[PDB]
């Protein structure tokens, strides 16, 4: 389904880069994708089932979770991250800031697995400079 | 190391030599009786040698001067340079800081001032000096609408006020007590302001005639080096000679007491060419620059500073929030505000200053009636409350409309709005400066009411070696005939000494070391500093958003500190 | 009986509760004032190691106002038995 | 067991002075007064690492090194380089940015902090049409009127609202009870939670809601029945809570900056909030994000004349957001080297800036694992400021605030790292 | 007279090239002209290191005609600040295309980046491609942007096209994003394409038309009326339009927008 995709901080995702991005708890507070329940029940998941999100910028799969914080129908939220900026938009409109915010994507229910952080970073093929 | 600057014409007022041929000797940053015959010698023969420039009044450092540089990247790109071996730089009204002490130097000015700093953002005005190269300096801290002021002052407490100016003056290694707008920035906070000196701002109940007169016995109280530097209430409107006058008269009574130094004046009245309009409105608007020209001359208390129109296009930036706010309301430009809690405020504003418009024109000929109707120069200082009237740059434009009156009836004749003619007098004046008369108003009369006229603004032996070498020969020289050359010489110096060590040559800066940062030194009866201390922190635990440990600025700061002492037990 | 609990692992530490309390205003300025306490003080709660942590919880005279202060429900007013 | 008071926090802007650190045997093992994130950043996580020594990448594996040979092969880097892009900036202090600044002329190279990806669009606005704002105590002290538009303190700057809100001050001696808080965000957020007034308009038109506001403001009409999905009557009702404040303070945050419009967002919020003054006194302030990203933006300004997206391939500084911004130098594939100090690109960049990072040499000064580190070249930890150096930092409303060193640490601080650099960059730029 | 630049293969780090104009290129021979300095990042290059040089050289600027025999997609500033004579591009061209310009005429037959015409005083621009945002803009901080000249794109613009516009004329052919005439004083924009959203925000003088849709309008206009076979400027623009008045949201505003009727029943009230 399509939806609007917007993205920030959360106290969970702030508590995980201060405490470590190599650890699980980064995994957890920021591969993530918040819905309103009845959201969840139009596309047929429960918490903790995957979600494979697609843009025209890119693709990752997170993990969805119930929004403790109300959205506006059709509205979801990954809290910002190397998992959100898969799909945002980069473009600046000549002002150097990318569209972090309101994106349209694409959802739908997913049996892949949320990739962790040195493997997700693995998507872009870093090559050795020296 | 040892100097011997050989056959220049010697200007220093202070020492009365009118432009004499003397050689004058150095030796480890200090001027002395004699040096040896390994001296290096720096020749000056056709050149006039004048003491280092000293600047009373200035915005260079700190909070607004910086918002004016962020918010004006056209001020930038209209004046960007990379100067050979030194640092990048930007600016024309609002310079970077490395440009800021290159173009001072430049124009041989080894001393300027920071005149306007909020006492909480003390530690920004001093990381920008740390960037500001060659020229020594100072801060004045802010005192006319700040909270402990207002409430000591309003119960006649004077002894209280003069521990917290003692205690505030070296938490933010400061100079001086500066006033601006007295209760009007207060009433600002809640988007008001003080109409004239008997008018309180809200809840505090003093008037600004009440925080002048106290802060001047508080001034004194503390024998501090320079007097109490006020910036009066209703800048800029038609009318306000008046309240200028009146302003004047408040602490006339006080005597002066200066620990350090020579200063014989109990106030310093700053930029006043804008607070001598007449008129009601700007229908039956005129220059009243005679009248405050004629008070000044039969007054033995005051010394001014002009606040010179340039006629440029320049940057607004004063601790005045409501005047700057008003300027915004008339011109429409982007306008910048900064209220600092229990303290002061500011405002920044584009302005542009053009010879053919009636209001700029008359506020030219206003500040050049100033100059040209006080008799004495000891009762002046040249500035263009910088950037406010015009960038610093304009002081050797400024001179050489004071040397020539064909130079000013060019203007006046040409460009210049009418309402010059036809509002002032300056059409009528034919008073030319003289090389010593602009030296006494460049260096001579701010370093005496600064309190540091024992080692600067002087030539003399014990003076510091601060010293400017001018491509100007006063015996073939028409500075009337010639005031292109006049104005071109004094832009760039054909050589500066600052501490002994050449820093300038040929207009061209070769060193850049570190100034000095001056501040005022002062110690209380412990039982009344204890007491408000202890009023101080309790106030910073319940209304300010720091904690009291975290407020004073720490000693890293300052890499050369020069304390001048005050009063002491 | 109704008495003061908090549930830290649902809280920002984010400092309302203390500032709001009129207790712990009262016993210090700087708190009344907005700031976490530095001068030494028995207060009802304070924000430590990131999270709400009751002290003096005989204090506590269940007004209900840190309650109204919390977004997140971390502490609250209930049987405590 | 020690406690260490007056504390400076190395997290938000909001730069809390208050901490009291709990310090065992050289170690920070606990915090009073830190919110969750700031206690999170003070103490050492289990199992996170922490690098002792600097790592060069060698073909997928890293290897340790010295200092001397990692700062030798970034100035190798740095010198050789025709379009150096130098990034990041905002959580280390003001010495080592004012150093970064004169490595940046040395190299001919672009500076830039995270203003660009941050309140960048702020910063462009602030220059077009203005900057009225206030310190934190005239809010406290004064504020009848807190909106807090396009930002969630309670997660974002969670100790903002005790503060600014629910503190008592001079002439609003009651708190909470003396101010109308007001939220302007498309979701309930739990700072909307607490509002008396919740404006839950519709994402991407904020600039549409404020041109009907300053319409308003000014005795038009509003031409639709609805804006921003607010109806005509609420948004006169919004306008006349504005006019009728003693003192109003609107705080604003990524929701403006980060979506459509971006800096133009900002231009309209400052030109309302000036335009009010004609009838209520009002002010604003960005809440900035890092603890010293406002510190850098000084610094970059005194020093150059502009505030970020700053260039000196020319030697005299220039300065174009759109052209000279870190993202524009990556996605338009211009910068040929990325040196990172005190940031994360890696993370919070997005996908087509990352694809050029993939290419290019990448030395990141940092102390963490961190998505940037896993696509670096060369690794070089310092001393983290705050904890284990000092220096300034500047709050969201420019006040300078020095941090402390609480805990030693073997490390070189970013200054020392930076200074060394610049050496060794001049030796290679000769040679 | 003709002067030939054959572009080499263009390099990664863009070249910024202002003195590629007619008024440096007056008076130089050939060789001369290979000499010319040019910006390539953070080192001084010849012009001659990145383009061969050849053709007839003259000795005023209005007599020169430079073509650019090739795809310059990474040289900037092509054009600032000319006076008089001819550019011609064969292909597309970097930012700041003829920035500054006060006479003479450049067309770039391929897309164009941000910045074409940035502050332009006179001549004329004219791109048959696509341009970026800030067509005919003011630059940062500034109040007083393009004062005259005509810039003509064939193809689709972006945004904050005419931003701070205070004189000359900008016709877009195809569409534009959002923000067009933002802060616009004087001058005249046509949009023959679409609009996303914004125009004429915070106008507050000078004209926009817009012949296609605007998808979203803002709420600071007052509707006037519809007016038909409008003439602005000496342009005739024949049919029918919805005109307002605004951005009330600035002080005396006094800008015009015109939309065509047929296809912006729901942009009037
Ligand atoms: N936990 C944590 N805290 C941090 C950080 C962190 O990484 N983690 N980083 C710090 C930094 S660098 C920054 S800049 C600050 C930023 O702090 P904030 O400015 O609070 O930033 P965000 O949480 O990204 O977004 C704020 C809100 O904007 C809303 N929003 C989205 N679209 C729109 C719109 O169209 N209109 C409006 N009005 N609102 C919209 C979102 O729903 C969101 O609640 O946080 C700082 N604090
Ligand atoms: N999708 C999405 N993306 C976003 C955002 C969003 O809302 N949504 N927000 C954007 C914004 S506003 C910003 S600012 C950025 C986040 O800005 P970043 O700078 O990417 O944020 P952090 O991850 O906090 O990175 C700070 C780094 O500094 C390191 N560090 C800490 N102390 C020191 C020190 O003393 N010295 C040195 N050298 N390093 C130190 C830390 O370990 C950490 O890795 O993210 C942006 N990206
Ligand atoms: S209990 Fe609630 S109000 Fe108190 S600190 Fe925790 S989150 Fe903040
Ligand atoms: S219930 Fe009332 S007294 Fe008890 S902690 Fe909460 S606010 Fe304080
Ligand atoms: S609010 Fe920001 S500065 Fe204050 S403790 Fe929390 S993270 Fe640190
Ligand atoms: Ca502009
Ligand atoms: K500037
Ligand atoms: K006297
Ligand atoms: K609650
Ligand atoms: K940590
Ligand atoms: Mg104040
Ligand atoms: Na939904
Ligand atoms: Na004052
Ligand atoms: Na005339
Ligand atoms: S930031
Ligand atoms: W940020
Ligand atoms: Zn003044
Ligand atoms: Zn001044």
């Amino acid at each position: 389904m399509r939806v609007i995709l917007n993205t920030g901080r959360t106290i969970w995702q702030g508590q995980a880069i201060e405490s470590g991005k190599d650890l699980k708890m980064y995994v957890d507070a920021a591969a993530i994708i918040q819905m309103n329940p009845e959201m969840m029940k139009q596309l047929g998941i429960a918490e903790g089932d995957n979600v494979k999100v697609i843009s025209e910028y890119g693709d990752v799969v997170v993990k969805a979770v119930e929004a403790k914080e109300p959205l506006p129908e059709g509205m979801v939220y990954i809290p910002m991250g190397p998992w959100a900026n898969r799909v945002i938009r980069p473009y600046t409109d000549s002002t150097a800031t990318p569209s972090f915010k309101n994106i349209p994507v694409e959802i739908i229910p997913t049996d892949e697995e949320v990739l962790d952080m040195p493997t997700l970073m693995k998507v872009y093929g870093k090559v050795g400079q020296i | 190391m040892e100097y011997i600057i050989k056959n220049g014409f010697v200007y220093c007022p202070l020492n009365g030599v009118d432009g004499e041929k003397m050689d004058i000797c150095v030796k480890d940053g200090k001027i002395v009786e004699s040096v040896s015959d390994s001296a290096k010698v720096i020749d000056a023969s056709g050149k006039i040698v004048m003491p280092g420039g000293v600047d009373p009044h200035s915005h260079i450092a700190g909070a607004k001067v910086n918002v004016g540089r962020m918010y004006r990247p056209e001020d930038s790109k209209r004046d960007a340079e990379k100067f050979k071996g030194g640092r990048a730089g930007s600016g024309f009204s609002v310079p970077s800081t490395f440009m800021t002490g290159y173009r001072y130097a430049q124009m041989g000015y080894t001393t300027a001032m920071e005149a306007a700093m909020p006492p909480l953002l003390a530690r920004h005005t001093h990381e920008e000096f740390h960037d500001t190269p060659i020229i020594d300096h100072a801060a004045y801290p802010l005192f006319g609408n700040n909270w402990f002021v207002m409430e000591y002052l309003k119960e006649g407490d004077v002894d209280a006020c003069a521990a917290y100016a003692s205690w505030l003056l070296r938490a933010t290694k400061g100079y001086t007590i500066k006033i601006v707008n007295p209760a009007g920035t207060e009433a600002w906070g809640w988007g008001g302001n003080v109409h004239g000196i008997y008018d309180p701002a809200p809840y505090f109940d003093i008037t600004p005639a009440e925080i002048i007169k106290g802060l001047a016995e508080v001034n004194e109280k503390l024998q501090l080096p320079h007097s109490i530097h006020l910036h009066c209430n209703d800048l800029g409107h038609p009318g306000n000679y008046e309240t200028t006058l009146a302003s004047f008269d408040v602490p006339k009574n006080i005597k002066p007491n200066p620990a350090t130094g020579s200063r014989d004046t109990v106030l310093y009245a700053t930029h006043v060419q804008f607070h001598s309009y007449g008129g009601t409105t700007w229908r039956d608007f005129v220059s009243e620059a005679p009248k405050i020209a004629d008070y000044v001359n039969k007054n033995d208390h005051i010394v001014i500073d002009v606040g010179q129109i340039t006629l440029d296009e320049t940057t607004t930036m004063t601790a005045d929030g409501p005047m700057e706010y008003d300027l915004h309301s008339l011109n429409g430009l982007k306008w910048a505000n900064c209220d600092v809690e229990l303290e002061t405020g500011s405002g920044v504003v584009p302005f542009i200053y053009s010879a053919r418009a009636p209001v700029p024109a008359v506020q030219w000929a206003i500040g050049m009636e100033l100059f040209l109707l006080i008799d004495n120069p000891e009762k002046v200082c040249l500035t263009t409350d910088s950037p406010n009237a015009g960038p610093f740059t304009r002081y050797p434009r400024v001179i050489a409309w004071l040397m020539s009156n064909k130079y000013r009836m060019n203007l006046i004749e040409g460009e210049l709005h009418k309402w010059a003619q036809r509002k002032s007098t300056v059409a009528t004046i034919d008073r030319e400066y003289t090389f010593s008369e602009i030296a006494q108003i460049t260096r001579a009369t701010s370093a005496k009411v600064l309190g540091l006229s024992d080692t600067k603004g002087h030539l003399g032996v014990g003076a510091d070696a601060d010293i400017a070498v001018y491509d100007i020969n006063p015996e073939t020289v028409d500075p009337s005939a010639e005031y292109m050359a006049i104005e071109e010489a004094f832009s760039r110096a054909a050589c500066v000494l600052k501490d002994g060590e050449i820093v300038v040559k040929d207009g061209e800066v070769v060193a850049s070391p570190h100034g000095r940062t001056y501040w005022v030194d002062t110690q209380v009866d412990e039982s009344i500093y204890s007491e408000v201390l202890a009023n101080v922190e309790s106030k910073f635990k319940q209304y300010y958003s720091v904690n009291f440990a975290n407020y004073p600025v720490q000693d890293d700061y300052l890499p050369k500190s020069a304390p001048v002492k005050g009063v002491m037990l | 009986a109704i008495g003061l609990k908090a549930y830290p692992e649902l809280c920002h530490g984010c400092g309302n509760c203390v500032i709001a309390c009129p207790v712990n205003a009262l016993r210090s300025p700087e708190v009344a004032g907005g700031k976490g306490p530095t001068d030494d003080v028995e207060i009802i709660m304070i924000v430590e190691d990131g999270v709400v942590n009751i002290k003096n919880p005989d204090l506590c005279g269940k007004c209900g106002t840190c309650v109204e202060s919390c977004p997140v429900d971390a502490i609250r007013l209930e049987e405590l038995e | 067991m020690e406690y260490v008071k007056n504390v400076v926090c190395p997290f938000c802007g909001t730069l809390c002075d208050d901490i009291i650190c709990k310090v065992e045997g050289n170690e920070i093992v606990g915090t009073i007064n830190a919110c969750r994130i700031g206690h999170s950043k003070f103490v050492h996580a289990e199992g996170a690492m922490r690098y002792k020594k600097p790592l060069i990448r060698k073909n997928g594996e890293f290897v340790e090194v010295s200092y001397d040979e990692a700062i030798d092969k970034a100035a190798k880097i740095l010198a050789e380089s025709k379009r150096p892009l130098m990034y990041g900036w905002s959580c280390t202090e003001c010495e080592a940015q004012a150093v970064g600044v004169e490595l940046a002329e040395e190299a001919g190279a672009v500076i830039d902090n995270t203003a660009s990806v941050c309140h960048g669009p702020s910063v462009l606005a602030l220059q077009d049409v203005g900057y009225p704002i206030c310190t934190f105590g005239e809010v406290k002290n004064r504020a009848d009127v807190v909106v807090y538009w396009g930002c969630n303190p309670m997660h974002a700057h969670p100790r903002h609202m005790s503060r600014n809100v629910f503190a008592r001050g001079f002439f609003r001696e009651r708190g909470r009870s003396d101010r109308t808080l007001i939220v302007v965000d498309p979701r309930k957020t739990d700072s909307a939670k607490l509002a008396d007034i919740h404006l839950q308009l519709d994402f991407d038109r904020d600039y549409e809601l404020l041109d009907a506001m300053r319409a308003c403001l000014l005795g038009h009409e509003i031409l639709y029945d609805e804006v921003a999905g607010v109806p005509r009557e609420q948004i006169e009702e919004a306008v006349e809570v504005l006019k009728n404040a003693q003192f109003g303070i609107l705080f604003f945050g990524m929701g403006i900056t980060h979506s459509r419009g971006k800096h133009r967002n900002i231009d309209t919020a400052i030109m309302m909030v000036q335009d009010l003054n004609d009838y209520a006194k009002w002010t604003l302030i960005p809440m900035r994000g890092h603890y010293n990203v406002t510190g850098f933006n000084q610094v970059c300004t005194w020093e150059s004349g502009y505030p970020y997206c700053v260039d000196f391939s020319g030697g005299e500084p220039r300065y174009n957001p759109g052209e000279t911004g870190a993202n524009d130098l990556l996605q338009n594939r211009e910068a040929d080297a990325m040196m990172v100090i005190a940031s994360d690109p890696g993370a919070h960049f997005p996908q087509r800036a990352l694809e050029r990072m993939a290419e290019i040499p990448v030395i990141a000064i940092e102390p963490h694992r961190t998505p940037t580190t896993e696509m670096a070249d060369i690794i070089i930890p310092p001393a983290i400021v705050g904890m284990e150096a000092e220096g300034t930092a500047y709050r969201m409303e420019g006040v300078p605030i020095r941090m402390k060193k609480v805990v030693d640490s073997d490390l070189l601080s970013d200054r020392e790292i930076l200074e060394r650099l610049l050496e060794k960059v001049r030796e290679y730029k000769a040679s | 007279s003709e002067i030939i630049l054959t572009p080499k293969e263009q390099p990664e780090v863009p070249l910024e090239a202002p003195n590629i104009k007619p008024d440096v290129f007056a008076g130089k021979s050939i060789e001369e002209i290979k000499n010319i300095q040019i910006m390539h990042g953070n080192e001084v290059v010849k012009l001659g290191d990145f383009f061969e040089v050849s053709g007839e050289p003259a000795d005023a600027p209005e007599d020169i005609k430079i073509i650019i025999d090739g795809d310059v997609y990474n040289t900037k500033r092509i054009g600032q600040e000319m006076t008089a004579g001819e550019i011609i591009v064969r292909g597309n061209v970097n930012m700041y295309v003829g920035a500054g310009m006060k006479g003479g005429k450049i067309t770039v037959e391929g897309n164009a980046g941000s910045w074409a015409g940035q502050d332009m005083r006179g001549g004329e621009i004219e791109i048959l491609g696509d341009a970026g945002d800030y067509v005919g803009s003011s630059y940062r901080g500034d109040w007083r942007g393009m004062s005259g000249g005509t810039i003509t794109v064939h193809g689709n613009a972006d945004n904050e096209i005419g931003e701070y516009m205070n004189g000359g004329k900008i016709i877009i052919k195809g569409d534009v994003n959002i923000m067009p005439g933002i802060h616009m004083n004087n001058g005249l924009i046509i949009i023959e394409g679409n609009v996303v959203a914004r125009a004429g925000g915070e106008m507050a003088g000078g004209t926009i038309v817009v012949k296609g849709m605007m998808q979203e309008f803002l709420a600071g206009f007052k509707y006037l009326g519809v007016e038909k076979d409008i003439e602005v400027d000496g342009e005739e623009l024949p049919g029918a339009f919805y005109k307002f008045e605004g951005d009330h949201a600035i002080k005396g505003a006094k800008g015009i927008v015109y939309a065509a009727v047929g296809c912006n029943g729901h942009i009037a009230p």
